[PDB]
C-alpha cells in the first residue's frame, strides 16, 4: 500500500449523533465557533446556515422557531399546486414529477372517486402533440357542479353556467389567467400550456386523476384508477384516460435524451448548456430553496422534442415555469433578457392616442389587483405572477375591458340512544375480516352490516372505544386505524363501505402477525383492554399456518385478547381451537352462517364490553 | 352544421350536396380537400372497380392508409389501431374504423361492408373539391373537374380526380359492360317509397334517386334481395344526416348491415359506449348518436370483444387478468375485483442501499448521490436505540466525484454495547478483535453468502448485507417503521421528508442533508455535489452511455414494469464514468439492477460473456437461482438449524457435493464435522467422561 | 420538421408582407430562411429566422414598404430594459417597425 | 501574455510555469483544461512510454485526435487535412500539425519529431491543471494531482492525471531502468 501523504467531543451539530469510530469542553458545554459553547444555547441549522435560539424561519405557509437545537414548527397543511410543466410533464400535488406523453383527454384532478361525492372534475387534452412540439396546445374542461368552463386558445370559454357563480371568477394578469372555482379550489394558467390547479386542505384525502391523491405522501401518487400503484408513469396515465377508445402510450424505451437528440448531437449539449441557464447566478439563490434538476430535466425533453423555430416558447415557458416556483417560495427572478426569451408589453401602450406608457413588463406583479370588474378584493391562490402589469397614479383604477387605467366612477359596471345497549368504557377493538371468497359479497355485506352495527353500539372515540377495521385477504388491509380522529359518523359509513375481495386463500396466521407488529406495535393505552375480532370462514394451505401459534402467544404476551369468530363450514376449527388453548378470555364463536351474527351480536357486544374497564 | 359523403355499395358515391352517381375506378382518387391551398387531402384507393382504402395525406409530411381490411399503415409501415398522431386519430368506434381529425376539421369513417365515409366541418364551405363534389348546396354543380369545369359525365369528373403516384400511374377508368332487372328484386327498391319508417323521411329527403340507384345496382346484382341493401342503408345514413333517424327500417326491410362477430347492428349507437376500463364519465358525451354495432345489452366491450360485466378483467402492467387473481407487491396483495384491484395496504421490509460511488436508497425508495467524505450516520434507531450503523466513506479513485464507502461500523447497545466492523475485503472485527466466521453470540448472527458477501442479522428485526467492495444493503422489518433516523431516512414510506435532519426540517439539498449527518466536525462539508462526472473525463463518456444502456435493453425488459431503471441508469453511468475501472463498476451497477429485480421476484439473465460473467473458484458451477441453505459441510454438522432463505445467484457445488472451509466440493462423506467449535476430520472418534462421539459423513 | 420549417418561413408570404412581395421577390429569402432554421434548430434565441425575416422585412423598408411583422408571439422584442431607471421609469424608448436610421444627437 | 507548455524528447514533460520533469506514459493524460468547469480537454496519448497522438474534447459533445504521423480522426472517424469545425481549426502552419483553438483559447500543435505544444490564454490563469501543471508563476506548486494535493513524486501526479476509455483502462506507470 503506497500511501504518500501525511468517548468523543461533541459540536453543536454531531451531539445527538454517535461517535466517530476512527480513534474537551465540560459536561453540558459543546464545541462551537472553535469555543466551548453551554447546551440549549447552541444553535439551529437550516440550508447550511446556522439560527441563534429563538430566530425563526418561514417555511412555506408554516412557521418554525429554533429552540434547543430542534426546530418547533406549526402544523398547517399548506395550499398544493399541483402543475403541468411542459408538454408532457406532470408534477403532483405530493411533488411528484413524472414523465407522460398522452395524446388522448386525461383527467388532471376529480373528487368523484373512491366513496366521496364528488364537486369538480378537472379533464386535460393534449393538442397539436404528444411529443412535445412548437404548434402545441392544451385544452382544460373544468366540470365544477355541474357548469363547464373551457379553457383554450389562450381564452377562457364558459360553455356551462355554475349552480353559484359568485363563487365562480376569472381574473387575467400578466401572463396567467386566474380561476377561482371556490372557497379551496382554483386554478391558474399561462394560457399555454402550463396548468396549475391548487387545493387548500379541505380536499385533502379526496381528489386523484394525474396530479395524484393529496395526502402529503409521494410513492402512493402513481396510484392507477383502478386502485392499483403502478411502477411506471405510463400506464398510469394510460389507466386515467378519459376516453377508453383513444390510443394508449406506447412506453418507447427510455433513452438518455429524447428522439432528434438521441443520435444528434452538439444539439443535445446546445440543449443543455442553454438549460442551465437554470444554475445561472439570477436563479442561483433560488436553486438554495428550490431544487432546479426536475425543471433541468423538462426543460432538456421539451426542447429536444420541440426543436421550435418562431417562438421560442418551449424553453422560455419550462423556464418560466421554474420563475414561477421560485416566485411562490419569495425568490422573485429578473431571467428575462433582450436576448433571452424576450417580452414587450408596448403592444398595448401604442393606442390611437398615439403612445401612452402604463403597461410594463414586470418579473412578477401582485396577482389579482382591484380593477373596475374586480372593485374588491378577493383571495386567490398565487402572490405574485409574471407578466405585463399595468402601473398608474394613486386612486386610478384599471379597466379590464379598456386595458386602461380609469377613475373609480368609470367603471362600467356520542349520540348514546342510537340503541339499549351502549358501550362507554375504555376498549382498543379491531375488527378482522376474512376477505376470502369462502364468504360471497352478499355475506360479505352482511357481515359488514354486523360490524357497523357493533360500531353503532360502542361509545366510539380515542376516550372510552377505539375501533380498527382490517380485511385481510393474504395481505392485511386496513380501513380504519385505531389512531383515526374521524367522527364516529364518518366511521360507520367507511365500516360500511369496506370492499369485497373475494380471494381463494385468506392467511390468517399472516393477519395475526400483523396486528401484533404492526397495529399493536406500542401499548399506547395500557390500561384499557385491547380486544382482537378474528372471524374467520376458510382454511389455510398448512403450511402457512406455522407460525400461529407463536403469534397468537404474543399477543397474549401483549394482553390482547383475541376472539375467533369462525362460520361456516369452511371455517379452521382447528385454528379457532388453538386459540382457545392459549387463554380462557380468547372464548371461541362459531356460527352456522353470518345471518347468525344477527342473533349472537348482542352477547357479543356484552362479551366484550365484560372484557372492558370503566374510567 | 356539417356535411356527409359516402361512397357505398360496388361502384357508387354520393356528394356534400346530394348529387349521386357510379364510378368503378380503377386507381386512386381525391375524395375531398382544400381545393385552393389543400392543407390535407383524403383519398380513396380502388382496384378493379372495387374500394380498398382510405388514405388522408396532411400535406406531403404525414400520411395514413385506412384499408377495408381493418390494417392501418402510416407510410409504408404497419401500424396497429387504436392509434393517434399528428391530430388524426383512428379509433374503432362503434364497430366501425374512424379516422377522426378534428382540428383539421374533418372526419371518415369504414364500415365493416367496404362504405367509405367523410363528414367535413362548415369551415369547407364552397372551397373543397374532389369526387366528394364541393360543398354549397347547389347540387348541380358538383362535377367540376380540376381543369375547373363542369362536365355532365361523371367518368369525365372522377378521372379529373385522379392521383398518381411512384408505383402506381392512372388508367382512364370507364363505365364497365352490364345487363339490364327483376320484379321481385325490384319490390325490394320500392320499400324506400312504399314502407312508414322510410316515408318519415321524404320531407327531408328525396327518395327517388336512391330508388333508380337501387334499380340499376339490382340490375348489376348478382344475388338476391340483399342487393338492393346498399341503397336503404345509404338512404337511412343520409336521413340520419338530416335529422331523422329510421330506428326501424333494419326490421322492416331484410337487410342486415354487417358487424363484427357477437355485436349487434343498431341505429343511434352513442360514441361514448362503454368499455369495462373506463372511467364513469358521462357528462363529457355531449356529442350526437351515431349509427353502428353494439354490443348486446347488459354486456360491455373488452379488447374489442363483448363480455359480460361480471365477467370483465382488470388491467395491470399491460395486461389483463379475470377477476378473483392476486398478484403480489412486496408483502402486499392485489386482487381483482369488478374492474378493479383491492389491495393489502401493509407496510413491507423497509430496504435502505449503499451501492456504489455514494448512490443512496433511503428505507422509502429515496435514490440520491452525496459523495461526502467521512462518517456518516446510516441508519439508526433514534426512538429504542436498538442499533446504530455508520459508514465510513473515501475517495475510491483520482476523481473528485468517486467517493464510495470503505467500512461499516454496527453497534448493538443490546448486546452489551458490542462495536462490529465490517471492513473492506469482507473482512469482520468486533470490539477490535478480528473474528472468525460463522459468528453465533446471542441473537448476532454474522455469516458468508454464497457471493462471498458477509451477512449479518440481530434478531428477526435487523439484518445487513456488505460484499466488501462498497455495497451495503441494510433490510429493516416493519418493527422499526417510522424509528429509523439517519441518511436513509425515516422508514415511514413516504420519500417526501427522508432529508430530514437532526434540526427536525428537511433539507432541499441533497449536500445539506447529507452534511448535517456527519460524525466528525472536521470532515469537509460539501459544497456541491456534481453530477455527469463524465465532463472531466470525456474519454469515459462513449463508452458509458454504450455500455450503461443496456438497463433499457431488451435485456431487462421483463424487469422494468417491477423496477424503475431511470435510478440505476443515473447510478450506472455516474459509476462508469467516476471509477478507477470503468469494467468493475459497470458489472457493479448492472448487478444492482438485477438485484433490485430479483428483489422483486423478477430474474434477469444478464452475465454473458462480453460482461460480467461470475469465474467460479476451482469447480464450482455457477448458478442464476441456487439455495444457500445445504451448501457448505456445517450444514451437514448442524442439520436441525432451520433455514427457509431464497435462491439466490452465485458459486455453487455440483448436486452431489457439499463445499468445505477451502472451498472444495467434497461428498457427504468426506465433510468434516463441526462440533463444540472444533473441526473434527471424517472417522474421528473421541470419548470423554461423559459422551463418545464420532464423525461420519459430516455429522 | 422540415414541413414546420416550411410553415413557419411562409411568414414572408404572409398579409403583412403581401404588399412587399409585389415590389421584392420573397423567394430568395424564403430559401434562406429554410436553410437557415433547419441548419440551427436554435434554443433559447430564436434568432436564426427572426434574423432572415428581418432582413427581408429592411429589403421591404428600403423599398418604402414598411411592415410591421413583430408580434407578441412572434420574434418578440422589447426596449423596456432602456425605460427602466434609478429613478424609477420614464417610457423614451420605443419599438418601431423602423425609424429614421440617423437622427441627430 | 499566453503560456506555454511542452511535452519533448522520449519521455520529457515542460510545464506552464516552468517545471520540467520526465514521465514515460503508458495511457492518456490530461495536459491541460478547465480544472473545476472543463469546457474543454486537452489529451496527450502514449503507447509503450511514447508519444503518440494528441487529442482535444470540447466536452463530450466533440472530440478530435491528432497522430504524430499526420493522421487525424474526428472520433473514430480519420478526416483530411485542413479541418475546420465547431471553433476547432487543424492546419499545417510552418510545416507543423497545428490545432488551433482561438475562441476556446488555446493553440496546440506538434512538430515533425512528435514533440508536443500548447498555448494557453491568460483567461486560464490559476484555473488549469493537468501534466501541464497548474498556471500561476509559482512552479513549485504544479505537481497538483486529481485528489487536489501536491506530490513530490512526477509519477504519482502524472498517473493522478490518467484518463481511461471503454477501449483503453489505464494501468499504473512506473519509472523504466536505466543506465547512467
Ligand atoms: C413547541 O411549540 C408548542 C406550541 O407553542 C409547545 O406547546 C411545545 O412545548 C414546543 N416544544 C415542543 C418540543 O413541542
Ligand atoms: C414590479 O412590481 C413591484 C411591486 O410588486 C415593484 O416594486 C417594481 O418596481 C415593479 N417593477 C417595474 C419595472 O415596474
Ligand atoms: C387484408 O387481408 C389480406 C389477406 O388476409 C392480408 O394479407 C392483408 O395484410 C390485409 N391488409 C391489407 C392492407 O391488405
Ligand atoms: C363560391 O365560390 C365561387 C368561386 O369563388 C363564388 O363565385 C361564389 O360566390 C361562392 N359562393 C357561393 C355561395 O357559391
Ligand atoms: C440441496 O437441496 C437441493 C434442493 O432441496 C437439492 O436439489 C440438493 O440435492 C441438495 N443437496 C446438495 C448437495 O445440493
Ligand atoms: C415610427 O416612426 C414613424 C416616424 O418615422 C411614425 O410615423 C410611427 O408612428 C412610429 N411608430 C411607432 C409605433 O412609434
Ligand atoms: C500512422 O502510420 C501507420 C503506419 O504507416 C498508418 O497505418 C496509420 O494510418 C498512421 N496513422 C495512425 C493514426 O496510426
Ligand atoms: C489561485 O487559486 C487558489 C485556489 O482557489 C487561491 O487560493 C489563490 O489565491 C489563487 N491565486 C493565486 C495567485 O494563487
Ligand atoms: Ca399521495
Ligand atoms: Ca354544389
Ligand atoms: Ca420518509
Ligand atoms: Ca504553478
Amino acid at each position: 500500500m503506497h500511501c504518500t501523504m501525511s468517548e468523543c467531543a461533541k459540536t453543536c451539530q454531531n451531539y445527538d449523533l454517535e461517535c466517530m469510530s476512527m480513534g474537551l469542553c465540560p459536561p453540558g458545554m459543546v464545541r462551537h465557533e472553535n469555543r466551548c459553547v453551554a447546551l440549549e444555547r447552541c444553535p439551529c441549522f437550516h440550508q447550511g446556515k446556522e439560527y441563534a435560539p429563538g430566530e425563526t424561519v418561514k417555511i412555506g405557509c408554516n412557521t418554525c422557531v429554533c429552540r434547543d437545537r430542534k426546530w418547533n414548527c406549526t402544523d398547517h397543511v399548506c395550499d398544493a399546486t399541483c402543475s403541468t410543466i411542459g408538454m408532457a410533464h406532470y408534477l403532483t400535488f405530493d411533488g411528484l414529477k413524472y414523465l407522460f406523453p398522452g395524446e388522448c383527454q386525461y383527467v388532471l384532478v376529480q373528487d368523484y372517486c373512491g366513496s366521496n361525492p364528488g364537486t369538480f372534475r378537472i379533464l386535460v387534452g393534449n393538442k397539436g402533440c404528444s411529443h412535445p412540439s412548437v404548434k402545441c396546445k392544451k385544452r382544460v374542461t373544468i366540470l365544477v357542479e355541474g357548469g363547464e368552463i373551457e379553457l383554450f386558445d389562450g381564452e377562457v370559454n364558459v360553455k356551462r353556467p355554475m349552480k353559484d357563480e359568485t363563487h365562480f371568477e376569472v381574473v387575467e394578469s400578466g401572463r396567467y389567467i386566474i380561476l377561482l372555482l371556490g372557497k379551496a379550489l382554483s386554478v391558474v394558467w399561462d394560457r399555454h400550456l402550463s396548468i396549475s390547479v391548487v387545493l387548500k386542505q379541505t380536499y385533502q384525502e379526496k381528489v386523484c386523476g394525474l396530479c395524484g391523491n393529496f395526502d402529503g405522501i409521494q410513492n402512493n401518487d402513481l396510484t392507477s384508477s383502478n386502485l392499483q400503484v403502478e411502477e411506471d408513469p405510463v400506464d398510469f396515465g394510460n389507466s386515467w384516460k378519459v376516453s377508453s377508445q383513444c390510443a394508449d402510450t406506447r412506453k418507447v424505451p427510455l433513452d438518455s435524451s429524447p428522439a432528434t437528440c438521441h443520435n444528434n448531437i452538439m444539439k443535445q449539449t446546445m440543449v443543455d448548456s442553454s438549460c442551465r441557464i437554470l444554475t445561472s447566478d439570477v436563479f442561483q439563490d433560488c436553486n438554495k430553496l428550490v431544487d432546479p434538476e426536475p425543471y433541468l430535466d423538462v426543460c432538456i425533453y421539451d426542447t429536444c422534442s420541440c426543436e421550435s423555430i418562431g417562438d421560442c416558447a418551449c424553453f422560455c415557458d419550462t423556464i418560466a415555469a421554474y420563475a414561477h416556483v421560485c416566485a411562490q417560495h419569495g425568490k422573485v427572478v429578473t431571467w428575462r433578457t433582450a436576448t433571452l426569451c424576450p417580452q414587450s408589453c408596448e403592444e398595448r401602450n401604442l393606442r390611437e392616442n398615439g403612445y401612452e406608457c402604463e403597461w410594463r413588463y414586470n418579473s412578477c406583479a401582485p396577482a389579482c389587483q382591484v380593477t373596475c370588474q374586480h372593485p374588491e378584493p378577493l383571495a386567490c391562490p398565487v402572490q405574485c405572477v409574471e407578466g405585463c402589469h399595468a402601473h398608474c397614479p394613486p386612486g386610478k383604477i384599471l379597466d379590464e375591458l379598456l386595458q386602461t387605467c380609469v377613475d373609480p366612477e368609470d367603471c362600467p359596471v356520542s349520540e348514546p340512544p342510537l340503541h339499549d345497549f351502549y358501550c362507554s368504557r375504555l376498549l382498543d377493538l379491531v375488527f378482522l375480516l376474512d376477505g376470502s371468497s369462502r364468504l360471497s359479497e352478499a355475506e360479505f355485506e352482511v357481515l359488514k352490516a354486523f360490524v357497523v352495527d357493533m360500531m353503532e353500539r360502542l361509545r366510539i372515540s380515542q376516550k372510552w372505544v377505539r375501533v380498527a377495521v382490517v380485511e385481510y385477504h393474504d395481505g392485511s388491509h386496513a380501513y380504519i386505524g385505531l389512531k383515526d380522529r374521524k367522527r364516529p359518523s364518518e366511521l360507520r359509513r367507511i365500516a360500511s363501505q369496506v370492499k369485497y375481495a373475494g380471494s381463494q386463500v385468506a392467511s390468517t396466521s399472516e393477519v395475526l402477525k400483523y396486528t401484533l407488529f404492526q397495529i399493536f406495535s406500542k401499548i399506547d393505552r395500557p390500561e384499557a383492554s385491547r380486544i382482537a375480532l378474528l372471524l374467520m370462514a376458510s382454511q389455510e394451505p398448512q403450511r402457512m399456518s406455522r407460525n400461529f401459534v407463536r403469534y397468537v402467544q404474543g399477543l397474549k404476551k401483549k394482553k390482547v385478547i383475541v376472539i375467533p369468530v369462525g362460520i361456516g363450514p369452511h371455517a379452521n376449527l382447528k385454528q379457532i381451537r388453538l386459540i382457545e388453548k392459549q387463554a380462557p378470555e380468547n372464548k371461541a364463536f362459531v356460527l352456522s352462517s353470518v345471518d347468525e351474527l344477527e342473533q349472537q351480536r348482542d352477547e357479543i357486544v356484552s362479551y366484550l364490553c365484560d372484557l372492558a374497564p370503566e374510567a | 352544421s356539417t356535411a356527409r359523403c359516402s361512397l357505398f355499395g360496388s361502384d357508387f358515391v354520393n356528394t356534400f350536396d346530394g348529387s349521386m352517381y357510379s364510378f368503378a375506378g380503377y386507381c386512386s382518387y381525391l375524395l375531398a380537400g382544400g381545393c385552393q391551398k389543400r392543407s390535407f387531402s383524403i383519398i380513396g384507393d380502388f382496384q378493379n372497380g372495387k374500394r380498398v382504402s382510405l388514405s388522408v395525406y396532411l400535406g406531403e409530411f404525414f400520411d395514413i392508409h385506412l384499408f377495408v381490411n381493418g390494417t392501418v399503415t402510416q407510410g409504408d409501415q404497419r401500424v396497429s389501431m387504436p392509434y393517434a398522431s399528428k391530430g388524426l386519430y383512428l379509433e374503432t368506434e362503434a364497430g366501425y374504423y374512424k379516422l377522426s381529425g378534428e382540428a383539421y376539421g374533418f372526419v371518415a369513417r369504414i364500415d365493416g361492408s367496404g362504405n367509405f365515409q367523410v363528414l367535413l366541418s362548415d369551415r369547407y364551405f364552397n372551397k373543397t373539391c374532389g369526387l366528394c363534389g364541393n360543398f354549397n348546396i347547389f347540387a348541380e354543380d358538383d362535377f367540376m373537374t380540376q381543369e375547373g369545369t363542369l362536365t355532365s359525365d361523371p367518368y369525365d369528373f372522377a378521372n379529373s380526380w385522379a392521383l398518381s403516384s411512384g408505383e402506381q400511374w392512372c388508367e382512364r377508368a370507364s363505365p364497365p359492360s352490364s345487363s339490364c332487372m327483376q320484379k321481385g328484386l325490384w319490390e325490394q327498391c320500392q320499400l324506400l317509397k312504399s314502407t312508414s319508417v322510410f316515408a318519415r323521411c321524404h320531407p327531408l329527403v328525396d327518395p327517388e334517386p336512391f330508388v333508380a340507384l337501387c334499380e340499376k345496382t339490382l340490375c348489376e346484382c348478382a344475388g338476391g334481395l340483399e342487393c338492393a341493401c346498399p341503397a336503404l342503408l345509404e338512404y337511412a345514413r343520409t336521413c340520419a344526416q338530416e335529422g331523422m333517424v329510421l330506428y326501424g327500417w333494419t326490421d322492416h326491410s331484410a337487410c342486415s348491415p354487417v358487424c363484427p362477430a357477437g355485436m349487434e347492428y343498431r341505429q343511434c349507437v352513442s360514441p361514448c359506449a362503454r368499455t369495462c376500463q373506463s372511467l364513469h364519465i358521462n357528462e363529457m358525451c355531449q356529442e350526437r348518436c351515431v349509427d353502428g354495432c353494439s354490443c348486446p345489452e347488459g354486456q360491455l366491450l373488452d379488447e374489442g370483444l363483448c363480455v359480460e360485466s361480471t365477467e370483465c378483467p382488470c388491467v395491470h402492467s399491460g395486461k389483463r387478468y379475470p377477476p378473483g387473481t392476486s398478484l403480489s407487491r412486496d408483502c402486499n396483495t392485489c386482487i381483482c375485483r369488478n374492474s378493479q384491484w383491492i389491495c393489502s395496504n401493509e407496510e413491507c421490509p423497509g430496504e435502505c442501499l449503499v451501492t456504489g460511488q455514494s448512490h443512496f436508497k433511503s428505507f422509502d425508495n429515496r435514490y440520491f448521490t452525496f459523495s461526502g467524505i467521512c462518517q456518516y450516520l446510516l441508519a439508526r434507531d433514534c426512538q429504542d436505540h436498538s442499533f446504530s450503523i455508520v459508514i465510513e466513506t473515501v475517495q475510491c479513485a483520482d476523481d473528485r466525484d468517486a467517493v464510495c464507502t470503505r467500512s461499516v461500523t454496527v453497534r448493538l447497545p443490546g448486546l452489551h454495547n458490542s462495536l462490529v466492523k465490517l471492513k473492506h475485503g469482507a473482512g469482520v472485527a468486533m470490539d477490535g478483535q478480528d473474528v472468525q466466521l460463522p459468528l453465533l453470540k446471542g441473537d448476532l448472527r454474522i455469516q458468508h453468502t454464497v457471493t462471498a458477501s458477509v451477512r449479518l442479522s440481530y434478531g428477526e428485526d435487523l439484518q445487513m448485507d456488505w460484499d466488501g467492495r462498497g455495497r451495503l444493503l441494510v433490510k429493516l422489518s416493519p418493527v422499526y417503521a417510522g424509528k429509523t433516523c439517519g441518511l436513509c431516512g425515516n422508514y415511514n414510506g413516504n420519500q417526501g421528508d427522508d432529508f430530514l435532519t437532526p434540526s427536525g426540517l428537511a433539507e432541499p439539498r441533497v449536500e445539506d442533508f447529507g452534511n448535517a449527518w456527519k460524525l466528525h466536525g472536521d470532515c469537509q462539508d460539501l459544497q456541491k455535489q456534481h453530477s455527469d462526472p463524465c465532463a472531466l473525463n470525456p474519454r469515459m463518456t462513449r463508452f458509458s452511455e454504450e455500455a450503461c444502456a443496456v438497463l433499457t435493453s431488451p435485456t431487462f425488459e421483463a424487469c422494468h414494469r417491477a423496477v424503475s431503471p431511470l435510478p440505476y441508469l443515473r447510478n450506472c453511468r455516474y459509476d462508469v464514468c467516476s471509477c478507477s475501472d470503468g469494467r468493475e463498476c459497470l458489472c457493479g451497477a448492472l448487478a444492482s439492477y438485477a438485484a433490485a429485480c430479483a428483489g422483486r421476484g423478477v430474474r434477469v439473465a444478464w452475465r454473458e460473456p462480453g460482461r460480467c460473467e461470475l469465474n467460479c473458484p476451482k469447480g464450482q458451477v455457477y448458478l442464476q437461482c441456487g439455495t444457500p441453505c445445504n451448501l457448505t459441510c456445517r450444514s451437514l454438522s448442524y442439520p436441525d438449524e432451520e433455514c427457509n432463505e431464497a435462491c439466490l445467484e452465485g458459486c455453487f457445488c455440483p448436486p452431489g457435493l457439499y463445499m468445505d472451509e477451502r472451498g472444495d466440493c467434497v461428498p457427504k462423506a468426506q465433510c468434516p464435522c463441526y462440533y463444540d467449535g472444533e473441526i473434527f476430520q471424517p472417522e474421528d472418534i473421541f470419548s470423554d467422561h461423559h459422551t463418545m462421539c464420532y464423525c461420519e459423513d459430516g455429522f
